[PDB]
């Protein structure tokens, strides 16, 4: 493995860098109140093509979304909002909507799966989480908000399902950050509920206590159950396997990985979903893979 | 260089067609499209062919003047 | 002639948008908002913006609003079959008419309670991006109303309302003027909620409020005057101004017909009319009778977002 070194020419913190559908183009977001897009050229380089002022406050994650919608982007800032940026034909990036709801900033933003249209989940640090709705797809700027949820505790990350099946109901993942000494449970999984039309209380993660920082559900293409990790002061992989009101789940934990010796910042997955990305305080990335046998093993160190 | 009263003759338009019928028994194509090039900037009164247009099929209409979306409804 | 009460004369030495030519600033500053609420796209779709205007116009019974505008739902993919009533229409406007009811009659009794059930989570429910845009349109049309029986301008609906007995009450917890104002506290938060109808309605707040009026016996006084006596009808009570000015500086004709415009506009007639200062040209009157949607659409948008202030607070 080698690393090319590209300069970010921003003022402060890179928060979020995300990848196109196609793998070709990436955007970055930082702290200094901006969003940049890079795409990459016939001799591997990387070059800017957009560095245009986003909101008036430190900007967080920053999601793409699938192209069959068209080239629309996603954001959260410490302006209580959410926008929906497209890119339209020299080009430009020209805004959309501003969800303008919740009392306190928004932390993460993410896309639903193709297989339900085209939808938009925000969660609050006061603890709500809403998701949106834009059934007429072609303009981008009538959207709706359907379910509200309070989580009776701060908001840091969210994550979808992948599962593309219909024997798999939608179900989403939401991850606490509170650090009070009050024990209690970080994670919940909330799980929709089609016969009544609600999402509803699926399970919830009880020998999970220190703070969570960051949450991902593992790309399906094919599994029979549901993988699922967090990014808390350890490396942990679960695995849920639905029994033939919401679904019973049967809970165990599958690793708990700790040769960071810090604290685990972000987990992201592969799209064949067999290899885990992760950081931590340390400051290298690690990849952790099966070894046939429900036994995982460290396979590199990124640094 | 003609005015446009020599150009509606039905003389001066019989010669400009058979010469380009003539270009399609060559089958000599893009010479005829050169010419035709010609033709149409030094003569606005001929009026190129008439070939299809695709319609909607909800508002009815053409769409030839979001890019993905209609420009009729 | 496009009005019955202004002669064909005057209008031509000096339908309904011919009328208000005569002002430049102003027609460019309102064809510009108009441009923004209805046909630009936002929050909402079109046919609902238009729905919007229908049920906000067929409230002062201006039959001229309540027309183009089901003339132009239809051509927008509109469903036809809406105008047998509100009772075919869909149950997520069914809330929009207690607020309307207040809105266009009686102002003062909007509070949290309102805009909460408006906010009320559920299978039809509204966010506050797609509400304030309601409620500006609302009110606009409100406005509209109110001046196109303010120039009587020449070019069903029973079954469109709910409870259509309701009227303008006289009057008599009173608005304080200088607590929440548009200039300082309000301005920013239908910035925030919605950038650019702030930028517009600002726009078209200070260009009304730069007019002359030529004819006077100091073309600021009587302004002034004008300007918060409609106020302190609906409520809000500027403490600065001495109030003797306000019946020594105004004909009681004037006060009269000021209150069955912005009251009971159906209730005009060219009497009405004319029985206030013969003695002056038509523009003089128009800009008197034009200035009254305008501090009628303040003080509407003020109640609105000290209603929607204390939601968040
Ligand atoms: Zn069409």
């Amino acid at each position: 493995f080698v690393a090319r070194s590209i300069a970010a020419d921003h003022k402060d913190l890179i928060h979020d860098v995300s990848f196109d559908f196609h793998g070709r183009r990436m955007a970055t977001c930082s702290s200094d109140q901006s969003v940049k897009v890079w795409d990459k050229s016939e001799s591997g380089d990387w070059h800017c093509t957009a560095s245009w002022k986003t909101h008036s406050g430190s900007v967080w994650r920053v999601t793409w979304a699938h192209p069959e919608f068209g080239q629309v982007l996603a954001s959260c800032s410490f302006d209580r909002t959410a926008a929906v940026w497209e890119e339209i034909v020299q080009s430009h990036w020209v805004k959309r909507t501003t969800l303008v709801d919740s009392r306190t900033s928004v932390t993460d933003v993410k896309f639903a799966p193709k297989h339900m249209g085209l939808m938009l989940a925000t969660c609050s640090a006061d603890g709500i989480v809403r998701i949106y709705e834009a059934p007429d797809v072609m303009n981008l700027s009538q959207w709706s908000l359907q379910h509200e949820i309070s989580c009776k505790l701060s908001c840091s990350c969210i994550s979808w399902n992948p599962s593309s099946s219909r024997a798999h109901s939608p179900m989403i993942a939401v991850g606490s950050d509170d650090s009070s000494p009050n024990a209690m449970a970080k994670v919940q999984i909330f799980e929709y509920n089609e016969n009544t039309r609600k999402y509803a209380k699926a399970e919830t993660l009880m020998t999970v206590t220190d703070p969570v920082h960051d949450i991902a559900f593992a790309p399906n293409l094919g599994r029979s159950f549901h993988i699922l990790a967090i990014a808390t002061k350890d490396v942990r992989i679960f695995t849920l396997k639905p029994v033939r009101g919401p679904t019973k789940f049967e809970i165990h934990i599958v690793a708990q990985f700790d040769n960071h010796n810090s604290q685990v910042w972000r987990v992201s997955w592969n799209i064949t979903g067999t290899v885990l990305a992760s950081s931590g305080d340390d400051g290298c990335v690690r990849l952790w893979k099966a070894n046939y046998m429900d036994n995982w093993k460290c396979t590199g160190i990124l640094k | 260089g003609s005015p446009l009263d020599v150009l509606k003759d039905e003389r001066v338009q019989y010669w400009i067609e058979n010469y380009r019928n003539l270009l399609d028994a060559w089958r000599f194509w893009h010479k005829r499209a050169e010419f035709d090039i010609h033709r149409s900037k030094l003569d606005p009164s001929s009026k190129p062919l008439a070939q299809v247009f695709v319609s909607c099929n909800f508002c009815g209409k053409s769409i030839s003047y979001k890019v993905t979306s209609c420009p009729g409804c | 002639g496009p009005s019955a009460f202004i002669p064909v004369e005057e209008v031509l030495r000096e339908n309904l948008a011919v009328v208000m030519g005569l002002h430049p600033d102003y027609f460019t500053s309102f064809w510009r908002l108009h441009y923004l609420l209805l046909h630009t796209d936002g929050p909402l779709a079109s046919s609902w913006r238009h729905y919007i205007a229908i049920m906000a116009a067929a409230r002062h019974q201006c039959s001229y609003l309540v027309g183009s505008h089901m003339a132009e739902f239809l051509q927008t993919g509109g469903d036809p079959e809406w105008l047998l009533g509100l009772h075919r229409a869909p149950e997520k406007l069914r809330k929009l008419s207690e607020i309307n009811k207040l809105l266009a009659h009686r102002p003062w009794l909007i509070t949290k309670e309102h805009i909460q059930a408006l906010l009320k989570t559920g299978e039809h429910t509204w966010s506050l991006a797609e509400l304030i845009q309601a409620l500006v349109l609302l009110t606009h049309c409100h406005s509209l109303s109110s001046f196109v029986f303010g120039c009587g301008i020449l070019p069903d609906m029973l079954c469109f309302v709910e409870d259509p007995t309701f009227g303008y009450e006289d009057f008599t917890p009173t608005f304080r003027a200088q607590d929440y104002t548009w200039e300082d506290h309000g301005y920013s938060l239908i910035q925030r909620l919605y950038p650019e109808g702030g930028q517009l309605l600002d726009e078209k707040f200070q260009a009304a409020y730069s007019l002359t009026y030529n004819t006077i016996a100091d073309t600021s006084v009587l302004r002034r005057a004008i300007w918060n006596y409609i106020h302190c009808v609906f409520g809000i009570r500027y403490d600065d101004y001495d109030y003797g000015e306000v019946n020594q500086l105004l004909e009681r004709n004037l006060k009269v017909y000021i209150k069955t415009v912005a009251c009971y506009p159906e209730k005009t007639t060219r009497r009405m009319y004319n029985l206030f200062w013969r003695h002056f040209r038509h523009s003089e009157k128009v800009h008197v009778n034009l200035l009254l949607l305008e501090a009628r659409m303040q003080a509407a948008l003020l109640y609105a977002l000290r209603a929607i202030t204390r939601y968040m607070t």
